[PDB]
């Protein structure tokens, strides 16, 4: 499942006004997951505050790099409610 | 609002944005005057000037209230609101009744505009319907008996005060469904803001030209609806 | 003249209104609370 | 009825004239049909018991005092509509 | 009489003290049958436990790099689940 | 900032109710319940 | 057009020996406009300070996130005078 | 800008109408800055 | 009319997490053309 203290941010600057970049940790030494279990639907629910409004750190936009256990990844989150879905960037 | 998350410990923190909006009162001036010539000091029983000023300030002081009528009554209120508009209590087949009066407080509590001075304004019909209500006039209900006393005029209930409006040749209350609807008005303090420039300016003046003392008062004043989610409308049949 | 009305003003004010929202702590006190609390984990023995 | 007379409140609410000292005139027949109110006569509405007392006669209601005005040969209160129809009034004390 | 006061926030019936929990952006009370159906909870003070380390932190630190003014406050707490038999839910219409 | 300040303090507090409510509302509830579901009183077809 | 409040830092140092990295926001709620719009000569004049004489935030060989409304690239500045062009990377 | 203009004695006073016009203007907010690391405290003369 | 909410400000400060110090001056200012009666222009050949 999601593990946020493997979860972290790239982008440096505080502007809400665009998007961020996020890096996900889940080689061996993370989750420990593939590629395809980290981007599949409602996996980063965990990480939304309420993701049934849709409040959150994550924005729609944001790029994810998702570093699983077989391979890695660029994707971007579409929606954040109902649920986290990603897609290949 | 502001929210709270979740981080990383040593990772960079990421605020929940609050939003910000304004809102904007439009100021007006009003003018209530006379004038009492000096051929009528010694003529009348009565001091005119000092009769005028004082029949001046009550028609200012009934503009006042009719700029705080309009305001309220002007936003914009939903069955099914929004962040942006207050709340409406339909009209159904009903006058003012207990019912309603249950739903109205329940707006107000779900959205935390509960805490607070908060008045309803109602006009001389509500109040008529609202004395046959029994959990208002029982004693069993409430610890006072307002059929003893001045009515709904002044009365507190579930920590709301009671504000009736007479009939004001400058509007009063409006009403809706061509003249078969009331509406009243339940108001947090917070939710309306009232910008008073001037709230009771005059000058009582010799007018040589004239000869009269010329009696002219004055005010300037607009008001604006700050937070929809401090409103609640309830819509009641004039007659039932 | 009338033509002042070209260069009116308009005022700002500096006492700002929050939404109307809860502020929180309505359930303090309602059950059984242990304040000062140290470690990652507190334990709750329970007996049958 | 109990509902007309809230509608005489109402009026004299509306039209600002429901401040200070107010005089209800009635005659009998409308004491007798006011009797059946129940916030009128039960101690949940009022703190006074009028039927252990002169009635409606010099009870006061909503601030208002109330005098019932017997048969007169003088004339008494006014009827309207062939006899069939009785007129109350409300007075503030100023507008007299 | 609740009438004259707060209505059911604080109110104490049974010996049960009532909390009226308004909307909240974070969840609030949650709501179950595709949003029709509201949830209500009786709790025993002794069936849940509530640790707290920290009630509020807090620190407004001036930040160089984004010209910026950074206001942070965090708490620190978790709660448990004692004993269930000391919780009691009511399901209700939220449109009878 | 004082703004700020004062509308985060009201997060953290509205926080704290979450995590009573979110504790409480995620246990079981059975109409039958065991010794380690709470009782439910289905909704039926009426209010509260 | 191009909107300063759409445009932010990703790279955190503060070395200026190397490249930079940035994030442009022309999603839904940014500017609104497709990456190849995004993309075109001299859409990023109006960030530098002076264009003409290669002045400005902007450096050759930096590194841009764009997030269009319809899709997302990586994209590297290849001049900044007179005009900042780009190209995938 | 105004003007004087005559009359007659004891006839009301006429005024020449003035007129009114705003300009408003934009403000702007630029950064110039620079860094200095603490490896060249002691390896310059020149305070950086 | 050239208006200058601040002139000249900045703030000097120590950055531990990249090991250097930030100088970072910043103005906040606008202008706007108030009378355009009181400008000329004046063009001329760079080599006549």
């Amino acid at each position: 499942a999601f593990g946020i203290n493997y979860m972290g941010r790239v982008s440096t600057s505080a502007n809400n006004d665009t998007q961020k970049v996020w890096i996900y940790n889940g080689t061996a030494t993370g989750s420990n997951e593939t590629v395809a279990t980290i981007a599949a639907s409602g996996y980063f629910n965990a990480f939304m505050v309420n993701v049934a409004l849709g409040k959150g750190p994550l924005g729609v936009g944001d790029l994810i790099i998702i570093n699983g256990n077989d391979a890695s990844a660029f994707y971007t989150v579409q929606t954040i409610t109902p649920n986290v879905t990603v897609s290949v960037f | 609002e502001g929210m709270a998350n979740q981080k990383a410990p040593q990772d960079d923190i990421t605020p929940m944005n609050v939003s910000n909006r304004d809102a904007e009162a439009v100021i007006e001036d009003w003018y209530a005057s006379e004038y009492a010539d000096r051929s009528f000091q010694n003529k009348l029983a009565v001091n005119a000037v000092e009769e005028y000023a004082k029949l001046c300030a009550w028609a200012i002081g009934r503009r006042a209230d009719q700029i705080n009528i309009d305001t309220i009554a002007g936003a914009t209120y939903s069955a099914t609101p929004n962040d942006q508009q207050g709340a409406l209590v339909p009209v159904g087949t009903t006058g003012f009744t207990f019912e309603k009066l249950r739903q109205a407080h329940r707006w107000l509590r779900q959205r935390s505009a509960n805490r607070g001075k908060r008045t309803v304004i109602i006009d001389a019909i509500a109040e008529e319907q609202l004395l046959n209500v029994e959990q208002l006039t029982n004693s069993f209900y409430v610890n006072q008996k307002i059929l003893d006393n001045d009515g709904l005029h002044g009365m507190t209930f579930l920590g709301m005060n009671f504000i009736v409006i007479p009939s004001m040749q400058e509007g009063g209350l409006p009403t809706t469904g061509g003249g078969t609807v009331g509406r009243a008005f339940f108001i947090n303090e917070m939710a309306v803001g009232y910008a008073q420039s001037e709230r009771l300016g005059g000058d009582i003046s010799w007018e040589n030209i004239k000869t009269s003392y010329l009696i002219n008062m004055w005010m300037e004043a607009g008001a604006v609806v700050i937070d929809p989610k401090g409103l609640v409308e309830v819509d009641y049949l004039l007659e039932p | 003249s009338l033509a002042l009305s070209q260069i009116e003003i308009q005022q700002f004010l500096s006492e700002a209104h929050a939404e109307f929202q809860s502020e929180g702590f309505l359930l303090q006190g309602a059950v059984r609370t242990k304040s000062g609390t140290k470690g990652s984990i507190v334990h709750f023995p329970v007996f049958g």
